[PDB]
RNA sequence: AAGGCGAACUUCUGGGUCAAGACUGACGCUGAGUCACGAAAGCGUAGGGAGCAAACAGGAUUAGAUACCCUGGUAGUCUACGCUGUAAACGAUGCACACUUGGUGUUAACUAAAAGUUAGUACCGAAGCUAACGUGUUAAGUGUGCCGCCUGGGGAGUAUG
RNA sequence: GUCGCUGUAGCUCAGUUGGUAGAGCAUAGGACUGAAAAUCCUUGUGUCAGGAGUUCGAUUCUCCUCGGCGACACCA
């Protein structure tokens, strides 16, 4: 209720391999059990494997584009007026965009069938790069579910 | 029969702003929402009673606030 | 779910036990499909009985009722009637649409 | 007024009217 | 394949549905569309967005009747009647007049009774 | 007078208000029985019946729904005549007269009009009154005339006539 | 015996004068409500009854059957 939350930490723009905040955030979302080193190693190895499965030098480029292929635009939030619940569409914010994307890739990769760690996650990452797989399917499902219910778009309060 | 003739160079936006305003100044929509379904003359009279009482209390209230200040 | 009748400092006549059951079949036509548990605690403390009924609803509502009386049959009648009425009231709360 | 007294009168009137309706058409 | 040039567009916008008819100046109907026909159902049928879609679909139905010159007629209290006119404008077909034919009785035909007696 | 009375016109017809503007000269007030009128619903006879709508039917909500909601729908709602004479028929305050500070609107008349008066009609409010709420020149204030009505609650506006 | 026809998703129904295998209901999953409902969304469900021929290829075009049809005429 007392809004305007305190300024986020935001200071962890990982100064290890890329000086990029988005990789750090992805590793953090990856974490189980409180094991940052394990997450960092898995993510680094997996993105390397992706960059040599697509054989480009710049790994930032392919990683970022495979993220942006899943970052959504409009999502469904439920409100209710007059004892009637309506699933109104609403435009997400950019931070929530990265969050939803990373969550979707992570869930699909974890629940997929694979042999090993970076194996599962690199495979899922290139599927996203090629705009196909569970993560992209979920993203497009959310997109056009919101679009199939655009009538209530005038409820944005 | 409320009309708004649209000129050759006139813009659609203000055209239907004029339409909306003179509709509201004919009170067509309020009349229709009033005639949607029947009301006892008793309850018309009573709601007018109560509306005027609310108006009087609100005015006395407003003047009290003005003098209190 | 089926109701849990507990007692403290007292001994259950089978008459009063199946009396309680006979008062509780009122729930399993209307309310049973809406509740998690229904507990009925009897206590005998001051030459009198103290009854605590308790119900949990599937939508997060909790109903409690405490009563005292002198005669177990009368106390059970009043307390179970109050419990059933309050449960009906909450069900209607939610189903009013 | 509290209105309980008016309610009492109302239920009395209903019972009396019901009695008369019951005993109508009887002869 | 015919050319009319002039025409009328009737729009009924009630609390439940929106119906858009495209007709001659004489009034003979060329085509029509409705929110119920546009796939909506339930409360969607009366939102302004559905009114916009219904109207523009109705006009797209009649793109090739050689008309660019319409009189708009409106009745009903529906929320998005302005949206219906706005979409008619957005399609590019120019309007020459906007009217209302909402029937206002002189106190006849006692209306329905209230809800929740 | 109350119930009540709102598209337009005519005919028939009731009542009120003001005045120097003359006449009668207390011819008045109230009124037990009695008589007349009396919303809506209902009844009899004969018409009419668009819309609305008890009863009733179907569809939903619900454990059930003889209801609230939805789709239909017969009386009734309307007209003429003859009955019924009941309402929270209320201002929950009977009628009439003689008096008792003001404020703010409003209707009609007299005045060319303002400005004021008179007869109404609303809000606020001094004193007074009131158990309190409130009332307060349209008293529930100060006085009286006459009529109606009340004497703890239930039984009971019942039983019986 | 004859005439008019059909058989396509679990059901109903399209199917284009030949190059699609789908529409609605239902099934299963996600989301929504407190559940049941109703949206909303995904998702399966085929030698298109069988065979021959026509076509470069055939649910479709023809023909021959299989099973089920509706309707008509005889019935010693």
């Amino acid at each position: 209720m007392s809004r305007k939350n305190k300024k986020i930490k935001k200071k962890v723009f990982v100064d290890t391999r890329y000086n990029s905040r988005i990789v750090a955030k992805f590793a953090n979302r990856m974490m189980y059990d409180g094991k940052k080193s394990i997450s960092e190693s898995i993510l680094y190895s997996s993105i390397d494997l992706l960059a040599d499965k697509l054989e480009e030098s710049d790994k930032m480029a392919v990683f970022y584009k495979a993220l942006d292929n899943i970052k959504p635009l409009v999502e469904v939030r439920s409100r209710r007026v007059g004892g009637a619940t309506y699933q109104v569409p609403v435009e997400v914010r950019e931070e929530r965009r990265e969050a939803l994307a990373m969550k979707w890739i992570i869930f699909a990769a974890r629940k997929s069938s694979g042999r090993s760690m970076k194996e599962k996650l690199s495979n899922e990452l290139l599927n996203a790069y090629n705009s196909t797989g569970a993560a992209f399917k979920k993203k497009e499902d959310t997109h056009r579910m919101a679009e199939a219910n655009k009538a209530f778009t005038h409820y944005r309060w | 029969m409320v009309t708004v003739t649209v000129d050759k160079n006139e813009n659609l936006e203000k055209a239907l702003k004029r339409f909306k305003r003179m509709i509201e100044k004919e009170a067509i929509i309020r009349e229709w929402k009033r005639r949607e379904y029947y009301e006892k003359p008793s309850t018309i009279r009573v709601k007018k009673e109560k509306a005027f009482k609310r108006k009087q209390a609100k005015k006395v209230r407003k003047l009290k606030q003005k003098t209190n200040r | 779910m089926e109701p849990k009748i507990q007692t403290v400092n007292y001994s259950l006549n089978e008459n009063e036990k199946n009396f309680i059951l006979k008062k509780l079949e009122k729930f399993d036509t209307h309310i049973k499909k809406h509740i998690d548990n229904l507990k009925i605690t009897i206590k005998k403390e001051h030459e009198l009985f103290k009854l605590d009924a308790h119900i949990h609803f599937n939508w997060g509502k909790i109903i409690h009722i405490r009563e005292d009386g002198k005669i177990l049959l009368n106390l059970i009648d009043s307390a179970i009637a109050r419990l059933y009425k309050t449960a009906t009231k909450e069900k209607e709360k939610k189903n009013n649409k | 007024p509290c209105g309980r007294k008016r309610k009492l009168k109302k239920i009395s009137t209903h019972k009396r009217k019901k009695k008369r309706r019951k005993n109508r058409h009887k002869k | 394949k015919r050319n009319i040039g002039e025409g009328n567009v009737y729009i009924q916008a009630t609390f439940n549905n929106t119906i858009v008819t495209v007709s001659d100046i004489k009034g003979n109907a060329l085509a029509w569309a409705s929110a119920g026909g546009m796939g909506f159902k339930g409360a969607k049928k009366s939102t302004p967005y559905a009114a916009q879609i219904t109207a523009e679909s109705a006009l797209n139905k009649v793109r090739d009747f050689g008309i660019n010159y319409v009189h708009v007629y409106i009745k009903g209290p529906g929320i998005g009647r302005e949206s219906a006119i706005r979409a008619i404008g957005s399609i590019g077909m120019t309007v020459k007049s906007i009217s209302d034919i909402t029937p206002i009785p002189h106190n006849g035909c006692r209306p329905k009774k209230t809800r929740r007696v």
